[PDB]
């Protein structure tokens, strides 16, 4: 479709058929169509995962300015006490994340054999494609056309542009995201990367 | 010139300039973070 | 205290080490005047090596009995940054440079005469190449996961 | 063919034909030889003569008004060394990102012709020049001079190279009397009227 870059040529293998095509890819990696089909996956996992950080890492500081709620931040969330010590915690969520993620992985290898529910065998996932399951993982049953796909995918990145930004400031910083955005606002012309 | 340039690409003067330039780039490194035993990062 | 080391901090023999070097560099000061330019170098010698060994203190090296640092490999943490991190470093640089190497290589192994672009380099196709191996490690493995690293 | 040359009685290069706006001929080291480095030269010496337009209009223009003393402002070797509203590193970066923008765009027409005429946001919006260096359009040519007759272009193309190369021989000179001299343009060019015979390196 579009053009990353006017005046120059896009890649033979990115022929435009798949969702938000725009012909980037200068260094190379998508050349072998086994690559390109693996890395669709891996790009869909990475943005659908920092979409949800991004939106649980910022959201839970905005309360400042509305005042609701009384919660530390991001990066001091983890030494909290809560009711289970972080061993458990850990313990159980590699113990879930293990089955569900291996479930995930064997429909990359032989699309179509992991639909059918194990237990109650009277269950079973509608046939789709590789990253787009449907079935009760889509209860309102909106439609997936190549715009939502588009839309989907422009956030994934853009979100994931967002985390990596909401980690280096704090490197440097010191503070919260949403306190570097307030004091940009005070002072524009002299708060910047460039501190003088 | 297209020949003067065919004699830039030649073996020896590459080389040499490319040597060049990482023995300046090696030379200001060590200028400016001198007696680095550990990287302490 | 690994293999009976001691830290750099307190030990004597460190010290009596800089003392030395420090007295050495100040007798030669006194045979110039104190305006002239080889005093200001002897001036700098001396606040280098101040700051040299106040560095080396700093950092948590290890002394032994002659007041030396010494170096732990063993994968302790404690000194990782004397072995494990500079080896990732040099590791990757290393795997850059050997990549983009056969690339090169690949690229024109399919032109009339080969040999003629090995003593006459091609630049532009190099220069596009050699932004390439930035990403040598997932290249890397992903050749080998489709067996197209080893030839047939 | 018939055309003055900068070296009467001499023969000008194989590679300069006179099809070019402002061609005398004048090429001893043959650093244009071949006809992509020809082309990559004709833009660079466009780009060269309109900043260095600038630059001179710049140079010179404030400066002889403060002279008879209309206005007071500094000098320009020293115009970096103020005070603005903000540090100089943050006016420098902001420059290099809309100056990549606009430049890089150029760059794109230098390399493909004609794939940057049209507007990203509003596609109802056009640059109308054929030729590379020449863009037009409502733009760079809001009253319709740059096109016509070729006879009309030739001299329009030429009267700018001629200009531009003197500003940027101005340009070099301004900066060169102010660093041996070590005064301003305009007080030098007084010194010389006062004492012609004298006034002098
Ligand atoms: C992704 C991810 C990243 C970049 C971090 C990064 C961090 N965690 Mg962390 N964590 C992450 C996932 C998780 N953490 C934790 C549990 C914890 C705990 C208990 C602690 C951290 C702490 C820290 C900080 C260590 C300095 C740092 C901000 C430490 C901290 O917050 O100190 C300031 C800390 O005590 N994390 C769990 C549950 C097992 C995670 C999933
Ligand atoms: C993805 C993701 C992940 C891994 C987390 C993880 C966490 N959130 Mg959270 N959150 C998310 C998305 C996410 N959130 C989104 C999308 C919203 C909206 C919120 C709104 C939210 C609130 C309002 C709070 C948390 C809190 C917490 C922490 C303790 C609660 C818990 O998990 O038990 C924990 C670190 C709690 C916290 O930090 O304090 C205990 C808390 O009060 N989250
Ligand atoms: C959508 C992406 C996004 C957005 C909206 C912002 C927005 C902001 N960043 Mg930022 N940043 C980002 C990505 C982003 N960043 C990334 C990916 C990095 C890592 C390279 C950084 C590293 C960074 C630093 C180190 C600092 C900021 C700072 C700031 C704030 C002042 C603006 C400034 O100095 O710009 C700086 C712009 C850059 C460093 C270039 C980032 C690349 C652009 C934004 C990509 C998006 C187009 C501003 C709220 C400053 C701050 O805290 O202000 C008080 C500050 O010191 N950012
Ligand atoms: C005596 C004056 C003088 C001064 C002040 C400098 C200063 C500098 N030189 Mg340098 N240089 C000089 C004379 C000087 N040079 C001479 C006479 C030569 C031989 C012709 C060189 C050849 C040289 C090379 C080959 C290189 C430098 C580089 C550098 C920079 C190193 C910092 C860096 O890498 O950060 C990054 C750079 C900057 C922050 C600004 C540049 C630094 C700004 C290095 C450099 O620019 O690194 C990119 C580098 O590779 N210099
Ligand atoms: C494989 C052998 C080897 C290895 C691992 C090293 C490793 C090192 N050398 Mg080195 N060196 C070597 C051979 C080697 N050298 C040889 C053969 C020579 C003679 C030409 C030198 C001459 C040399 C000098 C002159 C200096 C180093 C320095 C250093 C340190 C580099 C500090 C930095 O940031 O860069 C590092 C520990 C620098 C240092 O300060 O070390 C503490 C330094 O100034 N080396
Ligand atoms: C970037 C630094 C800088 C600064 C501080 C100034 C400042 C100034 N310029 Mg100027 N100028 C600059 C760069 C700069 N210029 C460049 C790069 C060019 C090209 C010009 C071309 C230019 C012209 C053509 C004129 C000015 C004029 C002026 C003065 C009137 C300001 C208003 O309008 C002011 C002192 C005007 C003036 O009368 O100068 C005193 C004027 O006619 N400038
Ligand atoms: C002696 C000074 C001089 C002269 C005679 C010209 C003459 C010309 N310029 Mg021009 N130009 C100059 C200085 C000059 N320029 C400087 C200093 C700049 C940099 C600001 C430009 C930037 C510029 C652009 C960007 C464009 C022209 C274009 C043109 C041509 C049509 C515009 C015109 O005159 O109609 C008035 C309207 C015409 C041959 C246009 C052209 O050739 O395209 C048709 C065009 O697009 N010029
Ligand atoms: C457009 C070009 C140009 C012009 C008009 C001037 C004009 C002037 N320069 Mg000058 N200069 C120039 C370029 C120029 N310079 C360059 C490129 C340099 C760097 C080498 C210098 C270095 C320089 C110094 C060091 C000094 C002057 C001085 C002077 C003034 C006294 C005359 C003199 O001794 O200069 C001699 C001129 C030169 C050595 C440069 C040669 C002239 C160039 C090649 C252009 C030739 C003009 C052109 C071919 C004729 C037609 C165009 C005409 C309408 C201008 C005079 C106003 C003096 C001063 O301050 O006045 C009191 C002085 O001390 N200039
Ligand atoms: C998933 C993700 C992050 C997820 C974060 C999550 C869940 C965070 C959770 C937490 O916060 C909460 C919720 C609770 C907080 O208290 C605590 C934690 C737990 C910390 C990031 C992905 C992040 C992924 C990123 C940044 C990827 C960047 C990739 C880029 C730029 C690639 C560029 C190229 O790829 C192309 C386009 C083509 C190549 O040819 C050319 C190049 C140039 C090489
Ligand atoms: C290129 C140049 C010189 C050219 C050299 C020549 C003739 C070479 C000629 C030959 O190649 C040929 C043709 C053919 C070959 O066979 C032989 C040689 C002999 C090799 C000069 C200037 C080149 C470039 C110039 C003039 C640059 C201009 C600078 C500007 C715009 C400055 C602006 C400002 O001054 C303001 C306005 C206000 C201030 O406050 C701030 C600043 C920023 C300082």
């Amino acid at each position: 479709k579009g053009e990353w870059l006017p005046g120059l040529a896009s890649p033979d293998y990115l022929t435009g058929s798949l969702a938000g095509d725009n012909g980037f890819d200068p260094l190379g990696l998508a050349e072998d169509p086994e690559n390109l089909k693996w890395f669709v996956q891996a790009e869909l996992v990475n943005g659908r995962w920092a979409m949800l950080g991004v939106a649980g890492m910022l959201l839970p500081e905005v309360f400042t300015k509305i005042g609701i709620i009384n919660v530390p931040e991001w990066y001091d969330a983890g030494k909290e006490q809560y009711f289970a010590s972080s061993s458990t915690l850990f313990v159980i969520e590699f113990i879930l994340f293990h089955y569900v993620e291996i479930r995930r992985w064997q429909d990359i290898k032989n699309p179509g054999s992991v639909n059918q529910d194990p237990i109650f065998k009277q269950y079973s996932l509608p046939k789709g494609e590789v990253g787009y399951p449907g079935g009760i993982f889509n209860p309102l049953n909106f439609a997936p056309t190549q715009e939502a796909k588009e839309k989907e995918l422009a956030n994934g990145r853009l979100a994931m542009l967002a985390f990596l930004g909401f980690v280096v400031q704090h490197n440097v910083t010191g503070k919260g995201p949403f306190e570097n955005l307030l004091q940009h606002l005070s002072d524009p012309w002299h708060n910047t990367i460039v501190q003088t | 010139m297209r020949d003067l340039k065919t004699y830039l690409s030649v073996a020896p003067v590459l080389s040499t300039l490319w040597f060049g330039s990482l023995a300046g780039l090696l030379i200001e490194i060590n200028r400016l973070f001198p007696d680095a035993l550990t990287f302490p990062f | 205290d690994i293999s009976g080391l001691t830290p750099c901090k307190d030990s004597k023999q460190f010290a009596k080490r800089e003392k030395q070097q420090i007295k050495k560099l100040e007798s030669s000061l006194k045979l110039y005047a104190p305006e002239s330019a080889p005093a200001l170098a002897l001036n700098a010698q001396i606040e280098k090596t101040k700051r040299r060994f106040d560095n080396y203190g700093k950092y948590g090296l290890l002394c032994g009995s002659d007041g030396l640092p010494h170096l732990i490999v063993n994968g302790d943490q404690r000194h990782w940054g004397e072995f494990i991190t500079p080896g990732i470093l040099f590791l990757y640089i290393a795997g850059w440079i050997g990549w983009v190497g056969r690339s090169y290589l690949i690229a024109i192994s399919g032109e009339k005469k080969p040999a003629m672009k090995e003593i006459i380099i091609d630049v532009p196709l190099a220069s596009r190449i050699i932004f390439r191996g930035f990403i040598w490690p997932v290249a890397a493995y992903r050749e080998f996961l489709n067996g197209d690293l080893i030839a047939k | 063919p018939d055309r003055p040359i900068w070296f009467p009685g001499s023969t000008p290069p194989e590679w300069l034909d006179g099809s070019l706006p402002g061609d005398f001929g004048f090429d001893p080291l043959g650093l244009s030889s071949d006809p992509d480095s020809l082309k990559w030269n004709v833009q660079a010496e466009i780009v060269h003569c309109r900043w260095a337009m600038l630059g001179a209009a710049g140079i010179f223009i404030p400066e002889f008004l403060t002279k008879i003393g209309i206005l007071n402002t500094p000098s320009w070797y020293t115009a970096g060394e103020q005070e603005y509203f903000t540090d100089k590193t943050t006016l420098f970066v902001v420059e290099l990102i809309l100056i990549g923008w606009a430049e890089g765009r150029r760059w794109a027409d230098i390399i493909k012709p004609g794939s940057v005429n049209t507007d990203p946001v509003f596609p109802n919006n056009k640059l109308t020049g054929t030729d590379v260096g020449y863009p037009g359009g409502l733009w760079f040519d809001p009253l319709g001079w740059g096109s016509g007759s070729p006879a009309k272009l030739k001299e329009l193309r030429t009267k700018e190279i001629k200009n531009g190369r003197l500003a940027m021989l101005a340009v070099m000179g301004a900066w060169f009397q102010h660093i041996y001299t070590g005064t301003g343009p305009i007080d030098n060019l007084f010194a010389h009227l006062a004492d012609p015979g004298h006034a002098t390196i």
